[PDB]
Parts: structure tokens; C-alpha cells; sequence
RNA sequence: GAGCGGCGGUUU
RNA sequence: GGGCCACGGAAACCGCGCGCGGUGAUCAAUGAGCCGCGUUCGCUCCCGUGGCCCACAA
């Protein structure tokens, strides 16, 4: 039930002294309805029929969006956690691509075998697997219930694992062989099934409440900040002066670091936020948490995304 | 389809009743949509009414 | 129970449901599914409309109660599909029934409508 | 134009 | 020169699947079979055009 993405991170703080000044930017909850959806994402409940690209093209035309991407691919038959990133927080779906998924799924034996053996064959599948030629991690396998040939479990994988040939390699590993019967997926990343996550049904219920019965509250709700993409990703969080200068492209240069989380390794995929939780852009980091806390100059994160507005913030350079 | 979930528990389970909770458990799949939504003007009308709009 | 259950239908009223339904089935005329059930209401056909208790997810029969009203068209409940499947001649369950015409029933389906108006 | 995370085909 | 942002780097038909409409079935009425109509999102590199900045955070 713990993916990578679930780690506690610790925060260090690299400037005591710094502060946010309230009269500059927009943190979540002091956008309003119009701007939250120009930067928001939607943990969409996907119903079984219809593919991914589709039903995010029903999202964008019945709520009037011009732009919309969803992250892992759902298969048409599967149901469940599909993000799907608006307007102009579209490209954050690039963060989530590579996040670990969790599924609930039912697999279907060919033949019969004891409860025992198939529990005891398919914890051998924790760790390390190949698939149709590329190697695969399964962070975990929970089997929930056995029916006579019907095996519910959960699995927690790799971006990238195929689900019905990890079921597949289960049924030779027993000789009877097996298929995969149903499929849902539970968690993406930092997205899993909770509140957030809503029905087809509901969006566009709660769309209508907003703008035909004049009621924002649904859909607001309906509808997470764009920081919620960025939750299981390392954080260097910026002090306002020089938030401008990175939303222009300049990258983040140590004298410009309030705090950060620990452990942050050359290379690493970075989220860089203000001091308010925003969003500002995603990077590559150029230091290790250490260097980035000890140093007093040089480039710390090397910008390559910029999500926040360029006039949120004034030009303090 | 067979997946169901606890209300209750988040339980995944086959059951119609939580082995967990004991509650009464839903399938687990969302309902189909239909971009038509030949009954959406209906359905409106019940969920304001269960939500108090 | 159900949101879409919008009053308390006794023990006694929806058995007779269930057996408007049976003979309304052989001597008259019914639809059964949801979607028939739904283009009955919508055509002006149905006299009335007998909705199952346990659909699940509710959003499958939930519209009807708002668009029977609206056609100002008589529903009830039964306790359960797959008996109210077997009242309308199917071996499946039934999420909704509608009655077309209600034969050797007339005075039956007179007589619910008129107990459901109190409900109401 | 080169690739990743449902598209399989015939055409300039 | 460099970074960041926007737009462009094909189009039309067919098939499965799925959706709708119609019909409504000898265990799929939460929709079979059949007919007709619809229907597939983006991201990352790199390159072209255009825009904004060059900001070690004061
Ligand atoms: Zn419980």
C-alpha cells in the first residue's frame, strides 16, 4: 500500500527571514472560479466504455474549454482515477506520467487451484518484473477475496505496467492460465479515490449549477489547483523577489531559496513553489538539497516549465 | 460487473455486504455517460432537490 | 434506502404493483427496461410506472421520477428488479416497468394511482 | 520532422 | 547570443470498440441481435514563425 511517491519529506530551511507579501499572487483559494479553472485539474472518475481521449474531448466541449490532457492512459473497459489537466495547466500532466499507479482488479483462472498456491504464486510477483522487452517494478500485490477461479487484488506499479500481462504471467505461473475480467484504477500519483474524485455526471451537473443556476460552490470543488499535480514531488519553495524573474525564464539561483525539501538529488524533477503554495514552474535540479542549503551562489534549479502568470508577481529585478 | 466498494470502509470486495464494515456495499464502477445525455434536464432536477439548491 | 425513493410504499401497494404488472403483461400491454419504460413516459403512452427499489448506481432509473411528474404520469415502487423481471415476463431483472395498457388491470392500476397521490 | 503515455486500416 | 511563452510541423475516408436514435431479445431490459447516425486527448525532444525577458533575488 506505500509507492515512492508516498515518502515523508523533510523541509529545510535555507532563509529564516523571508515572507510572502499577501497583495501579490493568487494561492488556490483566492482565485476565482474562472482563473481556479485556467490553472486547475480534474480528478475524474473515467466510466467504463468510452476511451481516455474521448471522454476528455466531452470534457472540453460541454464545459466550453479550449485546451484539456489527461495523464496514464485508461483502456476503454476500465473505470477509475484519470486526471485530467485544464487550459493552462495542461502540461502538468507531464509530472504525473511517470508517478507510480495503484489498481483494484479481478483476474479469472482457467482452471482450478487452491487459495493457498495462488496466494503464495502471486506474492512472487512483488519486485522486479519483464513484459512484452522492458523491465517493471510491482511495488506491492494485496489479494482482497477468492471465488472458486475469481481473484480480486490490488497492485501498486511502475508507470507503464500493463495490468493484464502481469495477470497473464500470474495464469502460467499456475499452469491453468488466466485473463483479466475487470479493471480499476484507484490511484495516479498524488491523485487517489477520495472526495476529489468525481463522476462524469456530477461535472458536468455541477458545471450546469455554476453557470445556469448561478451556484459556484459545486464546481469549484469539482475542479483542484493545479498544485494538487505537484504533490508527491520534491519542493524548493522561493521568496517573492524572485518569483518574477522565473516566471521569465530566468533559472533559480541559490540567494533565492527560502526552503526546500531534503534528499533532492542532482537531476531531480523539482516543483518550484512561493511562499504561498503556488505553482510557479517545474525544473531540473543542478545541486543536491545540501549544496542548495550550504551555498551562497550558482544556478540551484534549471527552470524548464513556467506555469504561473508573469505579472502575479511585480518585476522586484 | 463485479467490483463493489464499501461506502463505509472503502473496502474493495465481491460481497454485497462489507466484510469490514458490514455495511452494504455499491458497484464500483461509475455509471455510463453519454455525451447526448438524453436525461441530463431530469437528473438535474433530482440532484438539486437531494442537494437543497 | 435509495434518493430517488421519494415515499414509503407498503408491504400490501407493492405487491399489487407486481400483479398490475403481471396481468397488464398477458391480457394488456407493457414495456419493461429502463429505457422502453423511459420512451413510454416521454411518448405519452404509459398509464403507469413501477420503479424497482435496490438500482444501483441510482443515476440508471433517477430521472424518472422528475420526468413522470412532469408528464404528470402516476409511479410506484417495488422492492425489488428481479422480481418486478419476472412479473414482466423476463427471466433479467427489470430496473423499471411501464404499463401500456392495462387489460384485466384497469380498476387495479385505478386503484394504486390513487394511494400514491396520497404518498405524494 | 524524433519518441513516450488505444488506435487498426486504405488513399495525395 | 541565451531562457521562457504562444502558434505550426498533414488532410479525407474505412474497421473494431464505444455513444445516440430506432426495434426490444428463449438467463446481457443496468439492453441481445439487426438497421441508421455519430465518435479518439495530450506530453516530451528537435526544427520554423512570432512574442516577453536577460532577472545570483536586492
Ligand atoms: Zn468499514
Amino acid at each position: 500500500r506505500i509507492l515512492p511517491a508516498d515518502i515523508k519529506r523533510e523541509v529545510l530551511i535555507k532563509d529564516e527571514n523571508a515572507e510572502t507579501n499577501p497583495d501579490w499572487g493568487f494561492p488556490p483559494e483566492k482565485r476565482p472560479i474562472e482563473m481556479h479553472i485556467q490553472f486547475g485539474v480534474i480528478n475524474l472518475d473515467k466510466p467504463p466504455g468510452p476511451t481516455s481521449h474521448e471522454v476528455v474531448a466531452w470534457i472540453k466541449k460541454i464545459l466550453n474549454l479550449e485546451k484539456a490532457g489527461h495523464g496514464g492512459t485508461l483502456d476503454p473497459k476500465v473505470s477509475g482515477v484519470l486526471p485530467v489537466a485544464l487550459e493552462k495547466a495542461t502540461r502538468v500532466v507531464q509530472a504525473l506520467l511517470p508517478a507510480g499507479k495503484e489498481y483494484v482488479a479481478l483476474m479469472h483462472l482457467h482452471g482450478d487451484v487452491p487459495e493457498d498456491k495462488i496466494i503464495q504464486v502471486m506474492k512472487e510477483f512483488e519486485g522486479e518484473i519483464i513484459q512484452r522487452l522492458r523491465t517493471r517494478k510491482v511495488y506491492y500485490i494485496e489479494v482482497l477475496e477468492i471465488e472458486g477461479r475469481d481473484v480480486l487484488f490490488r497492485v501498486g506499479v511502475e508507470a507503464g505496467t500493463y495490468i493484464r500481462s502481469l495477470i497473464h504471467h500470474i495464469g502460467l505461473a499456475l499452469g491453468v492460465g488466466a485473463h483479466m475480467s475487470e479493471l480499476r484504477r484507484t490511484r495516479s500519483g498524488p491523485f487517489k479515490e477520495d472526495e476529489t474524485l468525481i463522476t462524469l455526471h456530477d461535472l458536468v451537473d455541477y458545471y450546469y449549477f455554476w453557470k445556469e443556476d448561478g451556484i459556484e460552490e459545486y464546481f469549484r470543488k469539482a475542479i483542484q489547483p493545479m498544485e494538487k499535480a505537484v504533490e508527491h514531488l520534491p519542493k524548493v519553495w522561493i521568496k517573492d523577489s524572485a518569483v518574477a524573474a522565473v516566471t521569465h525564464g530566468a533559472d533559480l539561483a541559490v540567494p533565492g531559496i527560502a526552503k526546500l525539501h531534503a534528499g533532492i538529488k542532482r537531476g531531480d524533477l523539482v516543483a518550484i513553489m512561493t511562499l504561498k503554495d503556488e505553482l510557479v514552474a517545474l525544473g531540473k535540479a543542478m545541486m543536491t538539497s545540501q549544496e542548495m542549503l550550504e551555498k551562497t551562489k550558482g544556478i540551484a534549479v534549471d527552470v524548464e516549465k513556467v506555469f504561473m502568470p508573469r505579472d502575479w508577481y511585480p518585476k522586484l529585478w | 460487473f463485479r467490483i463493489r466498494k464499501c461506502p463505509k470502509c472503502g473496502r474493495y470486495t465481491l460481497k454485497e455486504v462489507c466484510p469490514v464494515c458490514g455495511e452494504k456495499t455499491k458497484v464500483a464502477h461509475p455509471p455510463r455517460f453519454s455525451p447526448e445525455d438524453p436525461y441530463g434536464e431530469y437528473r438535474r432536477r433530482w440532484k438539486r432537490e437531494v442537494l437543497g439548491i | 434506502k435509495p434518493s430517488y425513493v421519494k415515499f414509503e410504499v407498503p408491504k400490501e401497494l407493492a405487491e399489487k404493483a407486481l400483479q398490475a404488472v403481471e396481468i397488464a403483461r398477458d391480457t394488456g400491454k407493457i414495456r419493461k427496461g429502463t429505457n422502453e419504460t423511459t420512451k413510454a413516459v416521454e411518448r405519452g403512452q404509459a398509464k403507469l410506472v413501477i420503479i424497482a427499489e435496490d438500482v444501483d448506481p441510482e443515476e440508471i432509473v433517477a430521472h424518472l421520477p422528475p420526468l413522470c411528474e412532469e408528464k404528470e404520469i402516476p409511479y410506484i415502487y417495488v422492492p425489488s428488479k428481479k422480481e418486478l423481471g419476472a412479473a414482466a415476463g423476463i427471466e433479467v431483472a427489470a430496473a423499471s416497468v411501464a404499463i401500456i395498457e392495462p387489460g384485466k388491470a384497469r380498476d387495479l392500476v385505478e386503484e394504486i394511482a390513487m394511494k400514491v397521490k396520497e404518498l405524494m
